[PDB]
């Protein structure tokens, strides 16, 4: 399936070119393997809304955290097969006040370019008896007593997250067109594009011709169909679909193209 | 999440060239090669699990193999793939091995064990990739053209492909009875074991405990530990489940095909000059490649060959044009023309050297 | 390519079994009499003496058979189809028809057809086999009668069909002593050969310039023979001779004239125009071409004019708006030998 | 043993063929036709309503 | 989406005729469209078991009702456009004593044939205040004062059983094949059997030759394919599929059809 | 029954035709309808009467 983006009706004249402008940063991929594999977890630390957030500890996939104060060395551990389970929880060896504070577990897949944090309150009290993690509405809590280990829990068993395969290779534009008339599920299929760079027109050759998308479509995000001489045979519902199957993205945005109107003609959306 | 491998067993087989001058039984023995895809890579069926262990986990570190009816557990890192030099190991999955190699014209597999051993086997395979468009090449180049190939993707849970898994038969083993002094001494190590005697009064049955079996040697009798719980697949080089056909089981293969769009690198463009009716060329090759040519006239006269060093090579142009292609780039085409000198309207004869600028070798004719 | 399935031998001990014909494409028995396989602990069976090795072997089709394939298609006669462009009205309109004779297409009121073409000619033979790009002229042989380790020695109706036919001398021969194994003899593959001694494709050796792309399969600007146009023209875009500009008393001089395929004639035109208006200049003999369609009349004024043509002296007599104007030139050979454009 | 023979194109009709191989009795072959189907070349045109 | 109906393996040898058995007697109909769209509702009343039943009322779809006693005659009556909304409900202008016992509401539709029944227990007070309208657990019990009326509910607002378009006109059967190893869904059409009598066969002629199921398949409901010198290509997954979609029948029948065992086959289920 | 299929029935090899005569009853232009086809100069494309 898909879900709405926008819709506009479109107004053009005969003997025009129709643009009807379909991009999307999270469609764009190349024609090279440019690490979209590669996903990153990270630990920061914060110390409310009046101070920078440090990056603690990142980890690339099929890689070792790297952690960047020396201090905090063989201190702030996590799991070195973390991305298995989708269990990305830090353990810290000894607490000192220094580490209380707000931190964040974020994962971060450079491909999707999604984020997903969350955050947790550590204090570092005396009395291990009142060493508790609880969930304040929003956030788990930390208190820690000084030299204990504290084991904040982050999990997320979401195939993305997992050692799962993680490379797609399908991801999809198609270009649709509805024409006065005929019922939904028989529309005709204008353009098929996949991100490896094949590119299936359809329809008798004079119909190909005049249908044709960007050659560097998967570059820029730009998906755009241009229909050079407009014709009342270009007039229908238009539907450009972008889907990524693994990441759940799937997408439509509709397009009313009609060309019986001159220049005053207003926009919508 | 993708854990069918729950009952099979990482068999263990006889590999037929073992290095060191002999064959060996071997866990590690290949047994099918895959090499369907156009540009070059390798898919193996191997004789182990990899991947998961004897508990059935998704621990992607480890693999199980089978030695002396034992699944043990060792280690992803001691893989080695060669032909020529180390294969680059891209997708480990059980049976299942794909990997990208150069040039070689056999193929070896070897790796560590628990017990710190690399088990190492070969097979002869005449390994070489096609050509791809019209070029010989070394590496991926930084620009070229992008034709259709074909290559293996790495998803695991693909059907409309089967292989079937079955009960194993037995496995002799004459490490069980000991002689004592007329009599054998049949262990059972935990498990089922069948003996066949040529010896009075316990010849034939199934025995589940240590038997003590009077005035009979160990060759004299038969042993044979006959696992029932678990699943092997039927190998060509494991003998039958010996009374009929095979047991119903079910794994499909994974790592399916697919088109993919691949890089091909340019030529270099060479450099012409232009003589009388006529073209010469020099190229300027730095791996092998093809260059051909045709007119387009009634016959195509067509000729073609490899390159490898730096030619010179010229070429006759007809009245109908030529046509000359090189590399992956662009066919170039080439037209003659009404001549540098000729003799232009003058006081002499002075008509005849242009008079065979057009037309030459007629109209002279019906002068 | 095909895929020969070996299931595992059926080793009938001290005594032996016989297999049934068992119905499937290439399928081979054999029973080995007198065997003695060796195993971990010796022989695998206790009864040494007279035991025999059943083997079996069967092909089927591989699953790259979905993926890489190769395709024999019948090819008979070719339905033609040009793009024209007509700068009709000072405007580039572009028309696609049939070139077969028998498609009007109305455009601005123009209505083309292009005839049928002159030569029947196709560089296609009757038989075709295709592989993704390339398309080959090759006699595969007929469907139930291949040849083993030639193209055709495995063939389906279909990618998706269950039954195939296969020719591949599959003969099985008695096993090595002592080791468990299931020796076969020969079997190449003729697909998998077929794509190394393949030779030119018909892309780089058919006649006349052909350029062939496929998916579908089709030969793009095959120059050769001619073509008929008929254009019925509407009267809308006619204008009557007393409206266009009356031009007299015409006069031309050539400084410069090289019969070459570039621009190597230029002449200048003295007339003298009653009125401001278009005019179609036309050059009525064959052998010379102008390279403009319409210029613009003012009145005592000169226009220059660019044409090409092959004579060296071209003596030629050129229609401006049914006003005749002799022309008179000479002209030079070229320095240039090789043009890349015709 | 590859035996080439012709008969007449009319369907309902059983024909007879002898096949003599030397040193072998001869076998006859007897044919019957059902049906003889012509496959025209499919390229619409257009179509009219 | 579809129910299955019962499930066997067929194991036959080679060289023989196979018969792929599929039969319903739910799916006879023939060519005409006699009286397809008729119902019937009628009520009956009984006394207990020990008392035989008496059909008191029926009436046919688009029709009147029928009563059967001279002196109920404009006493029972149903609403006349019973049919249009499913308000089968049935008022009896003034009960007395011998009414007592249960009436049963029957609903049912002869060309899908099915019948659909509910109970209501009436009795017959002579006190007002002792009438109540319950549900014992499995029937409603109308308790009426005597002379009154009582309407007795029988709502079904199925689509069946309202007045609406109420034509078929595209039962089908499919005959379909899956080949050994190759997966369901993109498996090859073999049958298409089309309430109207006609069949639609795809594939080579090698094929096509051996499949053929009697002329009278949904005359008789058996739709049997009897396939004459059976090949390997005959073997597979086959399944019969039985499409009313306006009844809301979506049958089929699955057989593993494998060739060994010509008479020592075990017939599965 | 072109001479181009070769069909294997109980190791018996046949082969039929190519036929001797391609004379077909229809000509080049037919126009069809729901169970009838007409041999009929039809007019071309964009020209019709
Ligand atoms: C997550 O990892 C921590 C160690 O960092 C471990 O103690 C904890 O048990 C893990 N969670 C689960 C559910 O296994
Ligand atoms: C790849 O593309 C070709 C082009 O038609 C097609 O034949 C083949 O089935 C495709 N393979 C896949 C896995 O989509
Ligand atoms: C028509 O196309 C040709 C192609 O080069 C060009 O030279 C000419 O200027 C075009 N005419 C107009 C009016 O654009
Ligand atoms: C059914 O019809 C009766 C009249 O025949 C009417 O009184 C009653 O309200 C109807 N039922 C519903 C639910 O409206
Ligand atoms: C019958 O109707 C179907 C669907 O309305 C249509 O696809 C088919 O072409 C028709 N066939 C004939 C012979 O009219």
């Amino acid at each position: 399936s898909s879900s709405l983006v926008s819709e506009s009706v479109v107004s053009l004249a005969a003997g025009t070119q129709a643009v009807l402008r379909c991009q999307s940063p999270r469609m764009v991929w190349t024609q090279d393997r440019l690490h979209d594999r590669q996903r990153v977890v990270h630990w920061d630390l914060s110390g409310g809304p009046g101070s920078q957030r440090r990056r603690l500890v990142d980890m690339y996939s099929a890689g070792e955290q790297r952690v960047y104060e020396p201090r905090d060395r063989d201190r702030l551990l996590l799991s070195p097969s973390a991305f298995h389970d989708g269990n990305f929880s830090l353990l810290i060896r000894a607490v000192d006040r220094g580490d209380e504070g707000v931190y964040t577990c974020n994962l971060h897949h450079h491909y999707c370019h999604l984020d997903e944090s969350l955050a947790v309150r550590l204090e570092v009290t005396e009395d291990p008896l009142l060493s508790r993690a609880y969930w304040d509405g929003e956030k788990e809590v930390l208190v820690v007593a000084h030299g204990a280990p504290a084991l904040m829990t982050c999990i997320n068993r979401a195939h993305v997250w997992t050692d799962r395969h993680l490379e797609e290779a399908q991801q999809v534009v198609h270009w649709d067109r509805q024409l006065p008339g005929v019922s939904h599920d028989r529309a005709d299929r204008l353009l098929d594009l996949y991100a490896s760079g094949e590119r299936r027109a359809y329809g008798p050759p004079f119909l190909r011709d005049r249908v044709s998308v960007n050659t560097n479509a998967f570059a820029r995000g730009d998906f755009s169909l241009r229909i050079d001489e407009l014709e009342r045979a270009d007039e229908g519902i238009y539907s450009c679909h972008l889907h990524h199957h693994y990441c759940g993205l799937h997408e439509r945005r509709v397009f009313h193209l009609q060309v019986t109107e001159p220049a005053f003609e207003p926009p919508s959306a | 999440n993708f854990n069918v491998y729950k009952a099979t067993r990482p068999y263990l087989a006889h590999c037929p060239d073992c290095g060191e001058g002999h064959s060996c039984h071997s866990p590690i023995a290949l047994e099918r090669i895959r090499n369907e895809a156009t540009d070059g890579t390798l898919k193996i069926q191997v004789s182990l699990q990899i991947g998961i262990k004897t508990d059935d986990s998704h621990d992607w570190t480890k693999l199980r193999y089978m030695d002396s009816h034992t699944p043990a557990d060792a280690e992803r890192a001691g893989l080695l793939v060669r032909t020529s030099a180390p294969c680059t190991i891209t997708g480990t999955m059980g049976h299942f091995i794909l990997a990208r190699c150069p040039k070689g014209e056999t193929l070896t597999v070897g790796f560590t064990d628990s017990r710190k051993i690399s088990h190492t086997c070969t097979h002869p395979f005449h390994h070489e990739p096609p050509v791809i468009g019209r070029e010989r090449f070394h590496s991926r180049p930084q620009h070229g053209k992008e034709l259709p190939c074909s290559t293996y993707v790495q998803s695991t849970a693909a059907t409309a492909e089967e292989i079937e898994v079955h009960m194993p038969p037995d496995t002799p083993d004459r490490t069980l009875m000991t002689q004592q002094s007329g009599n054998v001494k049949i262990t059972v190590n935990g498990q089922t074991v069948r003996y066949k005697c040529n010896c009075g009064g316990s010849n034939e049955g199934l025995t589940t405990t240590d038997k003590v079996i009077n005035n009979c040697k160990i060759d004299q009798c038969h042993a044979a530990v006959t696992n029932h719980k678990n699943w092997q697949y039927n190998s060509p080089l494991v003998p039958r489940n010996a009374e009929l056909g095979d047991r119903k089981g079910k794994i499909h293969i994974p790592f399916p095909l697919a088109n993919v769009t691949c890089r091909v690198p340019k030529a270099r463009n060479p450099t012409v000059t232009y003589g009388k009716n006529q073209v010469t060329m020099l190229l300027y090759p730095d791996h092998p490649t093809l260059l051909s040519y045709r007119n387009m006239g009634q016959e195509p006269n067509y000729h073609e060959e490899w390159v490898t060093h730096k030619k010179e090579v010229t070429l006759t142009v007809p009245t109908e044009g030529l046509e000359v292609t090189w590399g992956n780039n662009e066919p170039y085409k080439y037209w003659p023309q009404m001549s540098t000198n000729g003799t232009a309207h003058g006081h002499p004869h002075e008509i005849i050297l242009y008079y065979y600028e057009l037309y030459p070798t007629m109209t002279v004719v019906i002068v | 390519e095909y895929k020969t399935v070996i299931p595992s031998p059926y080793v009938k001990c001290c005594g032996t079994a016989e297999c049934k014909d068992k119905s499937l494409p290439d399928y081979s028995c054999k029973v080995f009499t007198g065997v003695y396989p060796f195993m971990w602990g010796g022989a695998y069976c206790f009864c040494d003496a007279e035991n025999t090795q059943l083997s079996e072997a069967h092909v089927e089709k591989s699953e790259s058979c979905k993926t890489e394939f190769a395709s024999a298609y019948r090819a008979h006669t070719a339905s033609a189809s040009a793009k024209l462009r007509v700068l009709y009205q000072g405007n580039n309109i572009t028309v696609a028809a049939y070139a077969n004779g028998d498609h009007a297409v109305t455009v601005k009121d123009a209505k083309f057809v292009v005839g049928p073409m002159s030569s029947a000619w196709t560089p296609f033979d009757n038989k075709i086999v295709v592989y993704k790009g390339d398309v080959y002229n090759m006699d595969y042989p007929p469907f139930g009668a291949g040849r083993p380790g030639q193209f055709g020695d495995i063939q389906s109706r279909t990618p998706e069909s269950k039954d195939v036919y296969a020719n591949t001398q599959l003969v099985l021969q008695r096993p090595a002593a002592g080791t468990v194994h299931v020796p076969y003899s020969q079997a190449p593959s003729g697909f998998k050969y077929w794509l190394k001694e393949r030779g030119a494709s018909l892309q780089h050796t058919a006649p006349f310039g052909c350029q062939i792309a496929t998916n579908p399969v089709r030969a793009v600007n095959c120059a050769v023979g001619n073509i008929p146009i008929s254009i019925d023209i509407p009267d809308a875009a006619f204008t009557r001779v007393v409206d266009a500009p009356s031009v007299t008393d015409m006069s031309c001089e050539v400084p410069a004239c090289t019969h070459s395929s570039d621009f190597g004639g230029v002449a200048i035109i003295k007339y003298t125009a009653s009125k401001k208006g278009k005019c179609a200049v036309h050059s009525m003999t064959n052998a010379v071409t102008i390279r403009e369609a319409d210029v613009e009349v003012e009145g005592n004024s000169q226009l220059q004019i660019s044409f090409s043509t092959a004579l060296a002296s071209a003596e030629f007599r050129v229609q401006v708006c049914s006003t005749q104007v002799h022309c008179a030139a000479a002209c030079h050979p070229p320095k240039d030998h090789i043009v890349n454009y015709p | 043993y590859e035996h080439v023979t012709v008969i007449p194109n009319t369907v309902g009709v059983p024909y007879k063929t002898l096949v003599n191989r030397p040193g072998y009795s001869p076998m006859v072959l007897e044919m019957e036709l059902q049906s003889v189907t012509l496959e025209p070349t499919l390229s619409l045109d257009y179509i009219t309503c």
